């Protein structure tokens, strides 16, 4: 229970947890100019509005 | 007088033939390790300066003659082990050791605390090419990769901690100049500061949580049981504690109580599970935790006591669970395989290294004082003015430290071995050799170990 | 920190070349030894026999970064004297600024155990 | 732990379909038997065989961590309160030992006088 | 020890398996070849 | 099957050729290492620096404070009245308020 | 936004509560989009249809962190004295990061994120301090 | 003030019409061309109101740059009409 | 072996060579003498 | 004399290399000479040879 | 290709000279738009569809960000009117300049070409050709230290370290971990920039020669991670100790020279106050060791890559710059602490 | 190698009554070698058919290698009987189509500096038909072929001008008594069946060979050893609109850069795609390669060694 599964997972919680975000961000948007150029619109949108800076 | 030596030794293994090799690197390291007990014995009245800080000095280091010590004795150990590998790999490791006991004389001399921890830290890269090549088990590389994740990502919070208080006050390098020492006046941004401090020297010293790193470590051996005496020095590496403790923050231990509290634990539960395991190697690796258990307890109590007590078990875990590794070299070298079970039956076919089994064996538990005992008794007398409850959580170790010894030898006492047909050959010279020279230093020891547990004895 | 009545081209400032040079320093010998080991390597890389004793095309590697060492230790002091002269500088011509604070014998509290 | 009397001459069937599985029994100990038997009485040998039974052993107890406890259940809760519970325990324990001590240095002294220990 | 099972599991494809990406066919060891069918190859004339 | 990986190698000799070895390889060798190089620094190291390790360092003061505590006990209770004990430090110092 | 969050300093230094709730999903909502506008980028199969729905599956669970965020705030500000404690706050991070659990039907990855989020969001009220700063200039 | 509200504005609207696609890749080239060309405009006004003369010469250096782009970028378009068929944003290979 | 199946290099140059070592030595002396100059420039600015 | 350099190329090294970490530690005295004969602790005036502490 | 290659990349070099020595605004633009013209025969070269590709891809994104970087130039006409390289006086000027220096550069937001552009290069003699390329933005960025706000620069520099770290776990390409690392970099490039703009300069040094060291070593071809691994055994085994020497030194190791860059970057930003971004950006880090983690086990272990065809003939490639800089990238740390003055 | 600017460069004085004769298709006997070996009236160089011992013999020194060093467990005489369970066939192949390679990139790089008649005795296009007579019947498993088919893919299309005359030899289906009269043990006792299935193949292989606009030339029986019919034929003939005219400038350059090392054209041909069949143990290759390294030919560098030359040390 405790030396071998409890205590362990605390550590390997982040390890499945980078593993998992990993493929939001490699496995995402495959191919496509469209969708690469889509998502940069919205980053200046943030940073007028939501980020602002005048 | 410590620098270019061992940087000396590094050319001799390239640059010696093919039939030598193991000749020069045992021989030319005795010698070497003669001068270290010649020269840094000495002691004024306080902590003296050998030099301009690159190396500094001692305060209470005896630690360092111990490296120097087993700077031959992992070369005595990996002599069945590389014998049937390349000439050129064998020049390769040698030098891997070497590199190894390098950083490790600079982290003990050097009075630093930014210094020691990039060298402190340039002690994990070569420890990790060693257990990640030559390992005889499989999934050996999570033994290498949690042993760079568990550390790193606990020392790492060193740099954003000891930088900070260096551009708060003067500087930390001299340690002798840091005696500006304001003391901490338990602020919530303070909190952070000690716990970054601490977590880094929370892994090498195994507690009950974050402990992990260290059995997978053994199971999966680098090589055998010859390169485990390299991780009993990273054990003894976490030696930071007793510098930042009594240095950095004196004043605010009250976020120390909880940490004490959750190695009392570390003390009970990691000796309960070193009872029913298979692998005679990691019955070694979880009794590790425990007595370096015992020096986490001390520190943080902060009493003069603790700190005699912690100092002479540093050294008196360093030759007798190294000397238990040993042991466990021997009968791997014959079986192949670690199971206890199997594994069974000493003085039908081991008479001589019965004896040897029983040396190191009750030198875990308190003996006529070795150095084992005199680390032990100065630490639980130091508990007790802490608190009186504590020989109760202390006592039931003391049992279960008996449980380590005697199902070890029982378990080899037990005169069967029917399925054996090798280990026929008893013992080769240099195989009762690593026996001895664990063992007596510890046996002259027992006459007067004024030179061991010294900060200010 | 930044630069300020220091211009480009040339690296060492020529006007400002009143301190000593470094003279057979170790820092010298440790990238004289970076020399050696480029020279080790590359009869690694490229198949070549024993890195000790092979082709002497490795006294190059030892004047290289001797040679490319010596300005940059020079470049060093120099860059060093400068940032401290404007530091000592600032000092001498505010006062204001750098409060000194002399003789105290302050209580402090004592801690138990 | 046995409830009742020593179970060796108690609660069994009088010689019905158990007498064939019975010998099934002997019937694969002796296959496991054979194995071992051919790979022991030669001079040629010099070491220790391998017998997966005791392999699987060691595997059983040092792996099997996360292919296995996959279905977390309330079980393994009960199992957290044996394990988080005793370290919390001490907190209400060494604390009221403490308050009790430093307590007494302050107001009504208790502190030996022959203490030059710590 | 190492062997060709566990070479197999870090195949060069996505190194994790993912619910996403499973029709991202690995690329050839070297130099890629175009899709060379369905051309103009020369016009006619009437 | 793999056809190149089946190749196991189980050769311990110990015993077997040499007779009397520390380790394989060169027996001529093997002496000169196992049983001489290994016993020098068992004896230099261990015996010769046993009289390094307690015997006559003299040692932070540990001998040095024995003459220097008897002559001043002597000294404070013949001449003195305190008992070579009372304030530590701080002879009528700066006060706190 | 910069006015909102500047906002979210002023409203716990009182007692007000039914308008510290708005407070909180008008900053976990706005987020909630943030996050939401990236899975748009990511191919909607059938247009203003899905992708209306991968919006209010993100959007709305955000907000509703935010909102038990914003509500247990306040419970937490009326039982037991002593209103500025990282304690505090520590439980209503821990029951605004219960819900991550809502989203989909398992129970454990909410669990996880229970301890997680309940110590990240009692850093954000430990960084009322001097000590404690993002961003620098000097 | 006046006429600036329609010369940054018509740069904006250029901007989203360059991230924006409907699987043409020559449209996006094409408004390339009409970025530099309010780029062009824009510069002009600065330069031509306030009177620099100096100045005068960069949008014509601006102008030269603004075809260097607009034809080399225009060669690699042609390479994916020789390797594929027609010019397509969906017509890719690249992970 | 004696180099069979014509050697690429038997390392006779005397180009290469003579250069590597020429302007080695070149070096030496360039480095030296301005150190000397800076030395002499040293004690007569201070 | 000839056997013996061909043999002991390697076994002189590490002796001699001793001899030369025994000597450049040695010199960094020169560098610490502040409050040499200065600082009352071991200070003495000596007459018949000059710096007595090292 | 004769003299006609080296013409070209000459005229890279050249490029990134008119933006090193400048002083007007159009003189930068123009040195951008050289190597815009000069990097896509070099992108092409073996007539490749993936080279095709990558080098359309190229070419869009980074269009785009010159026409960013020329309205943030016209702004500064629009407002006060001076035509030197040292602040935009603008708030609004400012974001579109550092927003197009991120597109150029492997900054967050505009990360999404780097891997895909790495992947269809042909050799890799194209390949150091974008690390190198990486100078001329961060030239700029050193020129107008001031004026820029934190809030859109600093927060570009965290998440980019944060895609980089899970930006190279799901690949085996060995282009696609590289290309990833250089996000991971550019992450602890912008952080130096307002607390003190000096060690940026230091840190390109460091990041240049290491990238180098590693596509030179990767001469002998190859692609993945597995193409990677028959090099242990077939090929020879001193190649392999040489190049754990600059996998290891990428991650944040104290031994190797690696550790130099966060050395300094965490200590500069703990002098202003700031303790809770350098522990964000050396955690962060130990992701972006974990590539190199498993990228070490195909070096250190045997891994069975084996193949029946053995090479006898000894390899011949380039190994220009093989030799005399991993030797530096590998130890520096004791030979050189004192270098920030000398650089900066 | 690199500079060419300067007096040294392609189709200089080259490239003019020098061409690429290959001949190939002997079905199983040794008929190739008696038609190479008249052909050297005028082409300047003729080589040897690509066997076991040929990468030991080319770029090493004069002696070939053992049987164990040279290639992990494979002979020609394993291959005269084929057998399952374990054994050679393709690993043999895969060892074949390399030597092959490396013949033809020698010839190349012979060709393009200093310009001569080169012939060649079976080349790679001829390979396939080598592996797929064998494939027909119960020998090799099919996804070895798939394997061997990216190989083939990637190696080839390094090479873009393939032959200029190809040389076609069908011979009767009584050829195996022509085995049987050779003095050759070895090459006796082969299937009838495997041989015709190799006949069939290359009827099917020979039409894309001569539609790939190179000089294809048929020859029979009674035509074959036949000196001045054949050489007549080879100067009569000319190249016309062919692969093999290409630009000197471009892309003869880029193949020569390709061609002039041995490591950089055999860098395609292993393949990281594990297979059972080709050799994937590491444990026993690990003291083969050490073996290698033992052995006194190469071991230390490219052309100099301790105990064969050195003049000097530097």
């Amino acid at each position: 229970l405790l030396d071998l599964i409890w205590l362990e997972a605390i550590l390997p919680k982040t390890i499945s947890l980078a593993q998992m975000k990993a493929s939001t961000l490699v496995t995402n948007q495959k191919g496509l100019i469209k969708l690469y150029f889509l998502s940069f619109l919205i980053t200046i949108l943030i940073s007028m509005i939501l980020f602002n800076f005048h | 007088k410590y620098i270019i030596p061992t940087i000396m030794l590094m050319p001799l293994t390239w640059l010696s033939k093919n039939n030598m090799i193991w000749v020069n690197s045992t021989a030319h390291s005795l010698l070497i390790s003669f001068t270290s007990l010649l020269l840094m014995n000495q002691f004024g009245d306080n902590s003296l300066n050998f030099s301009l800080l690159f190396f500094s000095d001692s305060l209470s280091t005896p630690l360092l003659i111990l490296t120097m010590w087993l700077l031959p004795l992992m070369l005595m150990a990996s002599q069945h082990h590389l014998s049937k590998e390349n000439l050129t790999r064998k020049k390769l490791f040698i030098t891997m050791l070497i590199s190894l006991q390098l950083f490790l004389i600079m982290t003990f001399t050097a009075m630093e605390l930014i210094l020691f921890y990039i060298l402190f830290e340039a002690t994990l890269v070569p420890t990790l090419i060693i257990i990640t090549r030559w390992g005889n088990q499989t999934e050996r590389l999570n033994a290498g990769l949690y042993f760079l994740f568990y550390t790193l990502a606990g020392s790492l919070p060193l740099l954003v901690a000891l930088i900070y208080i260096q551009n708060t006050v003067g500087s930390l390098n001299f340690l002798m100049l840091q005696y500006w020492v304001q003391p901490v006046h338990n602020s919530w941004s303070n909190v952070f500061m000690w716990l970054a401090c601490m977590m880094a020297f929370m892994v090498k010293m195994p507690l009950y949580g974050l402990h992990l790193w260290l059995p997978k470590a053994h199971v999966e051996a680098p090589i055998a049981g010859s390169m485990v005496l390299a991780a009993v020095l990273l054990k003894l590496g976490g030696y930071g504690m007793l510098r930042i403790t009594l240095i950095l923050n004196p004043m605010t231990d009250f976020m120390a109580y909880p940490f004490i509290m959750l190695s009392l634990w570390g003390m009970i539960m990691t000796s309960s599970i070193c009872l029913r395991q298979t692998d005679l190697k990691s019955l070694i690796a979880y009794s590790s935790v425990s007595h370096m258990a015992l020096v986490i307890v001390a520190i943080l109590i902060q009493t003069p006591w603790s700190y005699m007590g912690a100092t002479a078990l540093m050294i008196a875990h360093g030759l007798t669970s190294s000397m238990l590794f040993c042991l466990a070299n021997s009968n791997y070298e014959r079986i192949h395989s670690r199971t206890m079970i199997l594994a069974r039956g000493l003085q039908t076919l081991l008479p001589l290294m019965a004896t040897w089994w029983l040396l190191a064996s009750l030198t875990n538990l308190a003996l006529p004082p070795t150095i084992n005992l005199i680390g032990e008794l100065f630490v639980v007398m130091s508990t007790f003015s802490w608190s009186n409850i504590t020989i109760i959580l202390m006592g039931v170790n003391m049992v279960i430290t008996a449980l380590y010894s005697l199902y070890m030898l029982i378990m080899t006492q037990r005169g069967k071995y029917t399925y054996h047909i090798n280990n026929i050959s008893p013992s080769f010279t240099r195989e009762n050799a690593l026996m001895s020279l664990h063992i007596l230093p510890l046996l002259l020891l027992t006459l007067n170990p004024k030179i061991i547990l010294g900060p200010l004895y | 920190g930044r630069q300020g009545r220091a211009t480009f081209q040339f690296l060492p400032d020529e006007a400002r070349s009143l301190p000593p040079p470094k003279l057979t320093d170790p820092r010298l010998a440790f990238v004289g030894f970076l020399g050696y080991c480029s020279g080790l390597i590359d009869n690694a890389i490229r198949r070549r026999p024993v890195l000790l004793a092979g082709l002497h095309r490795q006294l190059l590697y030892i004047t290289s970064f001797v040679f490319v060492g010596y300005y940059l230790l020079k470049r060093q002091d120099y860059m060093y004297a400068v940032r401290d002269h404007d530091m000592f500088s600032y000092i001498k011509s505010h006062x204001x600024x750098x409060x000194x604070x002399x003789x105290x014998x302050x209580x402090x509290x004592x801690x138990x155990x | 732990s046995s409830l009742p009397t020593t179970l060796d001459p108690a609660e069994y069937d009088i010689s019905s379909e158990t007498r064939k599985a019975q010998a099934e029994r002997l019937a694969i100990r002796s296959r496991l038997k054979r194995e071992y038997q051919l790979q022991y009485y030669d001079p040629s040998r010099r070491g220790v065989i391998e017998d997966p039974a005791l392999v699987r052993w060691t595997y059983a107890r040092s792996a099997n961590i996360y292919p296995n406890f996959r279905p977390n259940t309330k079980t393994s809760l009960l199992g957290a309160l044996f394990g988080i519970g005793p370290l919390v325990f001490w907190y209400y324990v060494f604390k009221t030992d403490r308050d009790r001590k430093e307590k007494l240095i302050q107001e009504g002294k208790l502190d030996r006088t022959f203490n030059i220990s710590y | 020890q190492p062997d060709v099972e566990w070479a197999e599991q870090y195949g060069g494809a996505v190194m994790y398996p993912t619910k996403e990406t499973a029709h991202w066919k690995p690329p050839p060891w070297n130099d890629v070849d175009p899709p060379k069918d369905t051309l103009v190859s020369n016009l006619t004339l009437n | 099957r793999w056809q190149e990986d089946p190749e196991p190698e189980d050769e311990n000799l110990y015993e077997k050729n040499p007779d009397s070895h520390g380790y394989d390889k060169d027996p001529a060798v093997d002496i000169w290492n196992m049983r001489v190089v290994f016993f020098f620094g068992f004896s230099i190291v261990l015996v010769l620096g046993s009289t390094f390790v307690a015997y006559l360092p003299d040692y932070r003061m540990q001998e040095w404070a024995r003459r220097e505590a008897e002559r001043l006990v002597k000294y404070r209770e013949a001449h003195g009245l305190p008992i070579m004990e009372s304030n530590c430090f701080d002879p009528s110092k700066i006060q706190l308020p | 936004a910069k006015t909102v969050l500047r906002q979210y300093w002023d409203i716990p230094e009182g007692t007000e509560c039914h308008r510290k709730t708005y407070a909180t999903t008008s900053i976990g909502g706005a987020a909630g989009l943030v996050v939401s506008a990236y899975s748009v980028a990511l191919k909607t199969p059938t247009s203003f249809l899905e992708g209306v729905a991968r919006t209010g599956r993100y959007t709305f669970t955000a907000a509703a962190i935010g909102a038990i965020f914003g509500l247990t705030s306040c419970i937490s500000a009326q039982v037991r004295e002593k209103p500025d404690d990282p304690l505090n706050y520590l439980i209503g991070g821990c029951a605004g990061g219960l819900i991550l659990g809502a989203r989909t039907r398992s129970y454990g990855i909410g669990a996880a994120a229970c301890a997680y989020m309940g110590l990240t969001a009692a850093l954000v009220k430990m960084g009322q301090l001097e000590g404690w700063q993002v961003f620098a200039e000097p | 003030s006046m006429v600036y509200m329609n010369i940054m504005m018509a740069f904006t609207v250029s901007l989203v019409g360059l991230l924006m696609y409907r699987s043409h890749l020559m449209s996006s080239l094409l408004c390339l061309e009409g970025m530099m060309l309010s780029l062009f405009v824009m510069a002009a006004l600065t330069i031509l109101n306030s009177h620099f003369t100096l100045a005068s010469m960069m949008p014509i250096i601006l102008l030269v740059f603004a075809a260097c782009e607009a034809a080399l970028g225009l060669s690699l378009l042609v390479m994916v009409s020789n390797t594929y068929g027609t010019d397509y944003v969906q017509n890719l290979n690249l992970l | 072996k004696f180099y069979i199946q014509e050697p690429p290099h038997g390392s006779p140059n005397w180009l290469k060579v003579g250069l590597t070592l020429g302007t080695s030595v070149f070096l030496w002396i360039y480095l030296i003498k301005q150190h000397n100059e800076d030395v002499l420039e040293y004690k007569r600015r201070n | 004399l000839l056997q013996v350099v061909r043999d002991h190329w390697v076994h002189v090294l590490v002796p001699m290399g001793f001899v030369f970490g025994y000597y450049l530690d040695r010199k960094n005295d020169e560098k610490l000479t502040a409050f040499r004969n200065k600082s009352l602790l071991y200070k003495r005036e000596l007459k018949p040879n000059e710096e007595v502490t090292w | 290709n004769p003299i006609i290659f080296i013409i070209i990349l000459l005229t890279i070099m050249l490029g990134t000279i008119i933006v090193m020595i400048s002083s007007h605004w159009l003189l930068v633009w123009i040195g951008f738009e050289m190597n815009m013209l000069a990097i896509i025969p070099i992108m092409m070269k073996n007539h490749n569809p993936r080279a095709t590709e990558a080098s359309t891809k190229y070419f869009l994104t980074q269009s785009t960000a010159s026409m960013l970087l020329m309205m943030a130039v016209i702004i500064n006409l629009m407002f006060s009117g001076q035509w030197t390289v040292m602040k935009l006086f603008n708030p609004m000027a400012s974001m579109l300049m550092t927003m197009a220096l991120a597109m150029k550069l492997g900054m967050a937001p505009f990360h999404f070409w780097v891997p895909e552009v790495t992947q269809g290069i042909p050799l890799s003699s194209g390949l150091i050709l974008l690390t190198w390329q990486k100078l001329a933005p961060m030239s700029v960025l050193y020129q107008i230290f001031p004026s820029i706000n934190l809030n859109l620069i600093l927060t570009l520099s965290v998440l980019s370290i944060l895609i980089g770290g899970w930006g190279g776990l799901n690949q085996t390409q060995l282009r696609k971990i590289m290309a990833y690392s250089s996000i991971a970099h550019m992450g602890w490039m912008t952080a130096v920039l307002p607390y003190n703009p000096t060690m940026t300069l230091l840190n390109l040094i460091i990041y240049i020669i290491m990238t180098s060291t590693m596509f030179t070593m990767f001469m002998a071809n190859s692609t993945t991670t597995t193409l990677s691994l028959s090099h242990t055994w077939n090929k020879t085994p001193i190649m392999t100790v040489l190049i754990l020497a600059t996998l290891l030194s990428m991650g944040g190791l104290p031994p190797l020279s690696g550790f130099m860059p966060k050395w300094m970057i965490i200590q500069e930003m703990t002098k202003n106050n700031s303790i809770i971004l350098p522990t964000f950006m050396a955690i962060t880090a130990l992701l972006n060791l974990y590539f190199y983690m498993r990228l070490t086990y195909s070096t250190t272990l045997t891994m069975f890559p084996s193949t029946n065809n053995m090479k006898m003939k000894w390899q011949f490639p380039l190994m220009k710059k093989m030799t005399f800089l991993p030797t530096m990238v590998v130890l520096s740390t004791m030979m050189l602490p004192l270098t920030p003055m000398l650089s900066v | 190698p690199l500079a060419y600017i300067l007096g040294e460069k392609a189709t200089k004085k080259m490239t003019e009554k020098s061409k690429l004769i290959t001949v190939d298709g002997n079905i199983c006997s040794g008929k190739s070698k008696l038609a190479k070996e008249i052909a050297e009236k005028l082409g300047l160089k003729h080589f040897p058919e690509a066997g076991i011992h040929y990468v030991d013999s080319t770029t090493g020194d004069g002696k070939p290698l053992p049987v164990q060093f040279s290639g992990n467990c494979s002979l020609e005489k394993f291959y005269d009987d084929p057998k399952s369970n374990d054994g050679n066939s393709y690993r043999l192949q895969a060892w074949l189509y390399a030597s092959r390679l490396l013949q033809y990139a020698d010839a190349l790089e012979h060709l393009l500096s200093t310009g001569q008649g080169v012939v060649l005795e079976r080349s790679i296009y001829s390979d396939f038909v080598f592996l797929e007579a064998m494939y027909r019947q119960g020998f090799i498993r099919k996804q070895c072929v798939d394997h061997y088919n990216q190989v083939k893919k990637v190696t080839i299309c390094e090479y873009l001008p393939p032959h200029v005359v190809v040389y076609v030899d069908v011979p009767v289906p009584e050829v195996q008594s022509r085995i049987q009269k050779k003095g050759n043990p070895h090459e006796m006792k082969i299937t009838s069946a495997y041989l015709q299935d190799i006949e069939n193949a290359y009827k099917g292989t020979f039409l894309p060979e001569m539609s790939e606009k190179c000089e294809v030339l048929q020859y029979s029986a009674w035509e074959a050893q036949d000196a001045e019919k054949v050489v007549e034929d080879i100067e009569y003939l000319k190249y016309d609109k062919g692969p093999w005219l290409d630009q000197n400038d471009r892309n003869l350059h880029k193949l020569r850069m390709l061609v002039q090392d041995k490591l950089e054209v055999l860098n395609y041909t292993s393949i990281p795609v594990f297979l059972p069949e080709v050799t994937v143990g590491a444990h026993q290759s690990d003291q083969v390669f050490q073996e290698f390294t033992e052995l006194p030919g190469r071991k230390y560098r490219a052309g100099y060694n301790e105990d064969v030359g050195d003049k000097w040390i530097w």
